[PDB]
This record gives structure tokens, sequence and C-alpha cells, in this order.
DNA sequence: GTAGTGTGAT
DNA sequence: GATCACACTACC
């Protein structure tokens, strides 16, 4: 086993030069430094470890070091270098598995200061190295009187960089050993720094292997990117922008501008008693100024004559305070307030506001439309993370994915978040989803557009629930899902009027639907919602049994254990005993979907298909229970769809799932059609 | 004696009026405006036939003030022939007002 | 840049 | 009785 790290001149997308690298070999216990001209020898050392059936440890190597070395080897040495997945270990991936209850800065892309909770120390240092190096560099330059230019610390190799590279491996080794010390994932009887790659994966907990396969696959997905129709969005943006201006024009006419205190320095004090008047707006008291200089003083102020500085404010529909101010003046009486005491001003509340001025009542609809238009504009074009700001030269958006970003094992997505694109059922959703599609990528050889295969796990949440309650109902629920009609079964369990009421009700328990939100499905409130839940549970004893069994393993708020064992054996941190069941369900679904996409890609590759734009298919996005895959031809799209079903069945059998697992696939040109 | 203006009556009551007109742009939430109000009442009565004192509450009449670039209140604008002759911002005392007027009339 | 509020998705 | 990204205002 060896631990290593490299320094290069840029992020993966544009890296062109290897600066240095360091390798620590456990078999010799020595650190070896490789400078710019030692690049070929560096690669040779890594391949020698592979020749021995060994392992290579990197921190964030799956996303950066490994693919960067392949790229740089071809570019600088005209050499084919491809480290096999099975020989690589990533301490960042390992950290996210073992310390899944903690956030991390994802190698400095996130400000550590804004994250909630504590941060693992070694990982913190590794993520901050770039920023620390830049500060040393900047400090040294200025000490010598020369100007610092953004990013210049990475243009050339220097010994300070080499020193940071060494420190990096030192810390990565420390991190590695701390992670291997966790007996839950690594049996204490084995020294994992002294085994071949096969032993490492086979003797460690299954979750270790699964997380590395997931990270390897998702790194490839990031590199593939999601083909994006830039022109379509630029045109959508003109349309939205014009509608925004028109709504603003209409709203500013209806709601006039006004003046507010602004810039006042001193406190207004009663002129007679001198009593400070903290609540009055702040004033300013001219130090100079008079009537004459006699020649008249054409200055606006008079020494000692106080005034209140004010500013002109134009109605801003994006301001929930402006909205609240104008609606109350129109006679609106707020009923829902926030902790800070502010009136709630969201779409549901606005939908319910009634004022007698006809034009102002109608303006509420304009305001809601305006908020929605802005939402779309911010996401597609104006926000810091807008799609138009991220689309690359290859015409694709390469969104980042943290394979194990959430406590439950779900992945998190960002830069931009491709897991939050408006659905086809929402306003402008069809145009948004249509702009993301394999059709927008032209084949590198033939110029013909690729086609898309959209595959989703069918009702995964209910099947996970069925699985876990099988211990209590012997598969009754699972049997109903796949043979009868689980929805009408739940409809009867509860009392809800129609079948669709049951579908809303059930999903409600899953996605934070409170009692008021429940009763509000049949046209009521809390009570008719608090009774619907109880009634449902009394008519579905297996769910109640599951809930008590889950908590008996966690509680006696003294805990017996603060985690639940996931499908692959990992610890899944439970935040609240009340959220235990959903934690259990969401985690099962996440691990099932993770193994599923891993197995699907392996089977496609086993069938001889090549992953990549220069091949047959390309993973473009993975959004929890769904994957969008670009395919060179319709025939391949068909194979992907069939293979994904086979892979899902393999997963169900692999973990002895008590409910049969299924998928449904659709072929089309884009995400709008493959929903 | 004080004329209470509106946005819609401003043009006729101020800009097309004969003789000097002192306009006070005020708001009820301003401490200083409250201080000078009592003063303006005595000025209107004392300068009648010589000057016309008018008030425009900027909250109920939001259209006018912006046209004159108000940045603070109270703001006293002295109009003559539809043109702003003079201007002072702040809660002046009776004396500072009397001398401001006498001097500008 | 932080705090408060909301909306986008599973 | 859920997980998480991100924008926009208001204030420092
Ligand atoms: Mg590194």
């Amino acid at each position: 086993m060896i631990v290593s790290d490299i320094e290069a001149n840029a992020l993966l997308e544009s890296v062109t030069k290897f600066h240095c690298g360091v390798i620590y070999d456990y078999s010799t216990a020595e650190y070896v430094s490789y400078r710019p001209s030692d690049f070929g020898a560096y690669l040779d050392a890594l391949e020698a470890e592979v020749a021995r059936g060994g392992l290579i440890v990197f921190h964030n190597g799956h996303k950066y070091d490994v693919p960067a070395l392949t790229k740089l080897a071809k570019l600088q040495l005209n050499r084919e270098f491809h480290l096999p997945r099975e020989n690589c270990i990533d301490t960042l991936v390992l950290s996210r598995l073992i310390h899944s209850n903690l956030k991390d800065t994802d190698m400095g892309l996130l400000r550590s200061g804004k994250l909630p909770g504590a941060l693992e120390a070694w990982g913190y240092r590794l993520g901050e190295m770039k920023g620390e190096y830049k500060d040393d560099f900047k400090r040294m330059l200025e000490e010598q009187g020369e100007e610092y230019v953004d990013g210049m610390e990475w243009w050339n190799f220097n010994e300070e960089m080499m020193d940071y590279n060494v420190q990096d491996v030192v810390v990565t080794k420390a991190l590695l050993e701390k992670l291997l010390s966790d007996k839950h994932y690594f049996p204490p009887e084995i020294d994992f720094t002294d085994v071949g790659y096969t032993t490492f994966w086979s003797e460690s907990l299954e979750a270790v292997d699964i997380e590395h396969r997931a990270a390897w696959l998702l790194a490839k997905q990031e590199r593939n990117g999601f083909p994006f129709d830039t022109k379509a969005i630029e045109e959508l943006y003109v349309e939205l922008a014009a509608r925004r201006s028109e709504l603003l024009r209409k709203l500013t006419e209806t709601f006039g501008s006004w003046y507010q205190p602004k810039g006042g320095t001193e406190m207004f004090c009663h002129p007679r008693t001198g009593k400070p008047l903290p609540k009055y707006p702040r004033i300013k008291t001219p130090k100079v100024g008079g009537i004459f200089k006699c020649e008249l003083d054409t200055r606006e102020y008079v020494a000692g004559a106080p005034y209140t500085p004010v500013e002109h404010v134009v109605f801003n529909p994006s301001s929930r305070d402006h909205i609240q101010k104008k609606l109350q003046e129109a006679g609106w009486v707020p009923t829902k307030y926030t902790d800070k005491g502010a009136p709630v001003v969201d779409d549901e509340v606005l939908e319910g506001v009634r004022v007698d001025d006809p034009e102002k009542q109608a303006a509420i609809d304009l305001i809601k439309e305006y908020l929605m238009i802005q939402k779309r504009i911010g996401q597609s074009a104006e926000g810091d993370k807008a799609w138009l700001r991220y689309v690359a030269e290859d015409g694709k958006i390469h969104g980042s994915v943290n394979p194990n970003g959430a406590v439950t094992g779900r992945a998190t997505h960002a830069f931009p978040n491709l897991a939050q694109i408006p659905g086809v059922r929402s306003p402008y959703g069809e145009q948004c989803r249509a702009a993301f599609g394999a059709e927008h990528h032209l084949d590198g050889i033939t110029g013909k557009p690729w086609v898309q295969a959209g595959i989703d796990a069918s009702g995964l949440e209910l099947r996970c629930l069925a699985h876990f309650m099988a211990r209590f109902d012997n598969g009754e629920y699972a049997h109903e899902i796949l043979n009868g009609d689980i929805h009408t079964k739940n409809q009867i369990a509860a009392e809800l009027p129609t079948r669709d009421n049951a579908k809303t009700f059930i999903y409600g328990f899953l996605y934070g639907a409170g009692d008021e939100k429940i009763g509000q499905i049949v046209g009521a409130g809390k009570e008719r919602g608090k009774e619907l839940k109880k009634k449902f549970l009394e008519n579905t004893p297996a769910i109640a049994a599951l809930r008590e069994s889950i908590q008996q393993t966690l509680v006696e708020v003294k805990w017996k254990r603060r985690w639940i064992k996931g499908l692959d054996g990992r610890k899944v941190h439970v935040r609240s005993p009340h959220a235990a069941l959903n934690t259990l369900l969401q985690s099962a679904g996440a691990l099932i979907c993770k193994l599923w996409i891993i197995k699907t890609e392996e089977m496609l590759v086993e069938k001889g298909l090549k992953h990549g734009w220069d091949g047959d298919f390309a993973y473009m996005a993975w959004v929890h229970d769904e994957i969008q895959v670009g395919c060179r031809t319709e025939e391949i799209a068909q194979v992907v769809i069939e293979t994904a079903q086979e892979a899902m069945r393999w997963v169900g059998d692999h973990w002895n799932f008590r409910c049969l697992l299924d998928t449904e696939g659709k072929m089309g040109p884009n995400w709008a059609i493959c929903h | 004696k004080i004329i209470h203006l509106t946005d819609d009556s401003f043009d006729t009551d101020v800009l097309k009026a004969d003789g000097a007109i002192l306009v006070d742009f005020w708001a009820e939430w301003c401490g200083p405006c409250k201080m000078i109000a009592p003063i303006l009442d005595e000025i209107a009565d004392e300068y009648q036939g010589k000057l016309t004192v008018a008030k425009l509450n900027i909250d109920q009449n939001p259209g006018t003030a912006p046209k004159y670039g108000i940045r603070g209140i109270p703001t006293l604008l002295l109009f003559k022939n539809g043109e702003v002759a003079a201007t002072k911002v702040g809660a002046l005392s009776k004396g500072q007002l009397k001398e401001f007027l006498d001097a500008n009339l």
C-alpha cells in the first residue's frame, strides 16, 4: 500500500502540467518526492504498486488525482495511464462514509464558516491546503514588493508547493489510519495497510466497497456532463425577463413608492424633557448653516435644526416585507407569523389573502406570478449558480455530486444542483427539462444526436416500507403492492374519499406533510388530519409494530444507540427518534439505488458497451431514484433500459429484499420526454 | 390658514398660484416635522396676505416629493411663479423661519 | 458575508 | 413523524 498526492496547475477541466507528487510506501516507510521532470518516474511507481496487486491511497483521488494523471500522462508524455478502480482507495470517500453525520467543505469549494456542526480535523486541513498555500504565496510576494495576481500560485512549480505536497501525504496517511481504526468497518484482526487489493475489499464491511464504486462511477458522470441547450435557455430568459418587466410595470403602478428613514445618526430626543426617543427614526443635526452669511446662505441646512434623513423606496415584488406592508395597508390581517414575529408571506398565505380593493386583490396574482418568474430566472440565468453560468465549452453542464452527501446515504448535488430542475408539471418546467438532453449532444463521429434513456425505480419508498414490515405482516403489504392496489388499500385504511387522496396521504408521511397538511387533503385542518393519521395506523398494525421495533433498538431521551444499521451494514445516524422510520426508509432506498446504478453500469460494460461520449452510453444524471443515460443509438437505449431492470432484480435478490423491486424506463431526446 | 395639498392639487395650488407659497413636505413618523408643525401654524397666521403656507404629507401623497429630490424632512420649499425660490431642510425655530422668510420675500 | 425566509427536487 | 441546494432581501 502506498499513499500519494500530486500538485498540478489547474482543476481537472483545464490541467496541463504536473508540478510534483509525493509517495509514501508502507513497505519501506519512506517518503519520496517527484519534481516536474520526475513525472514519468512518478507514474512508474504507481504502476509498480498496481503490478504487485497493491493499493494506492489518495484524498479525493477518485474525482481529481486519478483522472488528472490519465489526462496529464497523455498530454505531457504521450503515455496511456489508467489506474484500475480496484487498486484505489480515497480517504475523502472513506471519511464521508464513516463520518456521515458531519459536513465537509468538499475540498475548499464551501466556506467552512457557514457549515453547521463540527468538522473532522485532518479532512479540514486537507480541504484548506489550497487556501493556506495561496496565503503563504501572497504573503511572500508582497514581502518582496511584487504584485499578486489571482491564481498565480499554481502556474509554476516551487519548493513551497513541494512542501505542501509532502504535508498532504503526511496528513492523508494520518487520516487513513484514523479511519482504518473504526472496528465497525474494518475488522481489528486485520492490518489493512498490509494487504493486497482483493483482501481489502473482501474483508472490509460491504459499504466500503460500495462507496468506492459509487464515487468512481459518479466522478465519470461528472466528467461526462449533461448536454445542455444553451440557445433555448437564452431565449427562455428573454421571454421571462420581458414578463418580469411587464409585471413590475403593473405592480409599481398599483403599489406606489414611499419614503423610509435612512442614514440617521443620532437619536431623536424630546425637546422639552430631553427624554431619548429610541423608537422615532434617527435624525441628523446640521453642524453648519444659517439664513445669512447680508448675503443669503443658499445651503439647505441650519446649524442646530434637526431633520430626518430619508430614502425613496420603489415597490419590490421580491421583497416579502414590501408585500406585507402594502397588503396590510389594503386591509389584510395576518394570522400566521414567524418566530422573529414577521408575518408569513408565502404562496399558500398569499393565495388566501382577501382585500376589498379589486385591483389590489388582482395584484396578488401578479405578485405570485412574479415570484415564480424570478425563481426561474434566478435558477436558469441570473443566480450565482445559474445554468447559463455553468454550461461549459463542450456544451454540457458538469454538475458536482457528493455520492454520500446526506446522513442517510443519499447523494447531494451542487454547482449547479441538477437534482432540483423544475419538473414538467410546474410552470415552465417543460422548457427547462427539455433543455437538458442527450439530443443536444452530437456524436463525435457522425454528428447525429444521441438519445436518452430515463429509468426510475418504481414506488421505491413503499416497497422499502413493505420490506421492513414483512417481519410483522408476512409480506401482506408487499403482496398488495405488486398484485393488488396498495393505494385503494390505504384509502380504506384511512377514510379519505378518493384513491388519489390516499396517494397524497401516503407520500405525505414521507415528505414532511404535517397534520394540517393532511386534513387539508380532504378539505380541512389539523383535527381531520390528526384523526386520518391515527385511523390509518390503527388499520395498519404492521406499521405501528415496525415503528415500535425501530425505537426499541434506539431509545431507553436516553439512547441505547444513536444509529440504525443500513442495508450494507453501515451506521446511519438518527437525528430524532421521531425521524427514525423515515431515516430507515430513505436510507434503504438510497443504498438500493446506489448499488443499482453501480450494477447497471457493470452489466453494460460486461455486455461490451463502452462508457463515454467516445463510446456507446454515458451516465448524465442520477437523481435519487432515477438515472438519465445518454445512448449513441436507440438500440443501445433499449439495452440500457432492459439491463437496468435486470440490475434492480439482482439488487433485490442480493439483499434478500422481501418486496419485489422494479424499474420503468422511457426513451426520448431529453429530460422533458424521459420523465 | 394652512393649505393642505394633495398630489393632484399641487400643480394648481402651488405652481400656478400668485404670490409666495411656502410648502412643507412632512410625515407623521418624523420627530422634527412634529416640532416645526406648531411653528408653521403661527407663521401662516402672522404672514397672511403676505405668504401662503401649505403642507404636503409625503405618505398620503407619494408622487410630488420625488420630483423635487427630497432627501430629508421636514423640507420647506419656497415657491415663486411656479419655480422653487429657496429651500431649507430641518426643524427651524420661529426666529430662523421669520428671518428666512423676511429675507426671501 | 450572515440571518431570515422560501422554493426547487426525491 | 425527511434529505438538501440555493436565491433574494435586509442589514453590517
Ligand atoms: Mg490534493
